[PDB]
């Protein structure tokens, strides 16, 4: 699979108190309308914050919109629902006007989809992977990806899971 | 006098679990008579000693788009439409305020996001918003709301 999904980091070392910009980022995937992810991290380790402010994510915490999803024509709608006490981030943006989308005749299909922050607790080997969740029943392997006509694609794309942060 | 038959379907994906639970429950009414009927969990329905003559038929089913089909014409024993080709309904006009509004547009969406994000096991899930009833309100949910975003029911 050369679609996918993915997490980048605009570096994997950080001191205490720096701030990882983690981006979400597809790859050739038809019609992209939406996603939903849901993401694990060890919060004794890393703290989740606004990538430009740094300000700690609450369980209700937006994710930062990247290249797509942005097209105010189309009416996007983004939601975060997290258990930070437990290292779960749950993080949703989508277009509604789906008919409007399809009219344009310019599908988004590659790019970034949402940025969130990783501040340093502490400077230790720690682990950042999209994962299962009981809340998305037919996930893959914790991520659901939608196209322009309303349905979930269920097949054809890679989830490529981030390396490791302050690995040494 | 005739039996009215055929078959309705949600306007979106399901499987072997949910189909049966999505599929029954959608109320067919022939509007003139008092004569109705409740689709089955193969979404079929069968209405019978309806008289001859031309009808509007209606389609309700609670958070369902209501749906009205004129100029039905019946002479003898009718079927509206086959298990392969369905008369689709529209998930996605909820009850707000205990009331539907015969539209569906953000106010739905923003109904459903109440609970977004929660299984059945949950306290704050509430089945009604799980349209595709999977046992979860999620992105899917909404998307089936978004596939007719800003219509009425005049639009089917
Ligand atoms: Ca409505
Ligand atoms: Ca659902």
């Amino acid at each position: 699979m050369e679609s996918y999904i993915t997490m980048n980091f605009d570096k994997n070392t950080a001191e205490v108190g720096q701030i990882i910009k983690a981006t979400v980022k597809i790859n050739k995937i038809t019609n992209f309308s939406g996603y939903q992810v849901n993401i694990k991290y060890d919060p004794t380790v890393l703290q989740a914050v606004n990538p430009k402010t740094g300000v700690a994510y609450t369980n209700s915490s937006l994710p930062t919109s990247g290249e797509l999803l942005v097209n105010e024509d189309y009416g996007p709608i983004v939601q975060g629902v997290h258990k930070i006490s437990e290292g779960i981030l749950n993080l949703s943006r989508s277009y509604t006007a789906l008919d409007v989308y399809r009219a344009s005749e310019s599908p988004e299909e590659t790019g970034t989809v949402a940025v969130v922050g990783f501040k340093a607790l502490q400077k230790k080997a720690t682990t950042v992977v999209f994962e299962h969740s009981v809340t998305m029943p037919n996930g893959i392997i914790g991520t659901t990806l939608f196209n322009w006509y309303g349905n979930r694609i269920t097949s054809g794309y890679s989830v490529i899971q981030p390396g490791e942060i302050n690995s040494e | 006098g005739t039996t009215v038959s055929g078959y309705i379907n949600p306007d979106f994906v399901t499987t072997s679990t949910t189909a049966p639970i999505v599929k029954a429950g959608f109320t067919v009414e022939i509007v003139g008579t008092t004569k109705s009927a409740v689709t089955d969990s193969n979404g079929y329905f069968e209405i019978k000693d309806v008289a001859a003559g031309t009808y509007t038929v209606k389609i309700t089913k609670a958070n369902y788009l209501t749906r009205e089909i004129a100029n039905v014409s019946v002479t003898a024993d009718k079927e509206l439409s086959t298990s392969a080709s369905p008369i689709l309904m529209w998930a996605g006009d909820m009850a707000i305020g205990g009331t539907q509004d015969g539209a569906i547009n953000l106010e739905d969406i923003l109904e459903i996001c109440k609970a977004f994000n929660t299984s059945s096991t949950d306290a704050k899930y509430q089945v009604g918003l799980d349209l595709n009833r999977d046992g979860a309100i999620s992105l899917e949910d909404v998307m089936i709301v978004a596939k007719h975003f800003g219509k009425v029911s005049s639009d089917y």
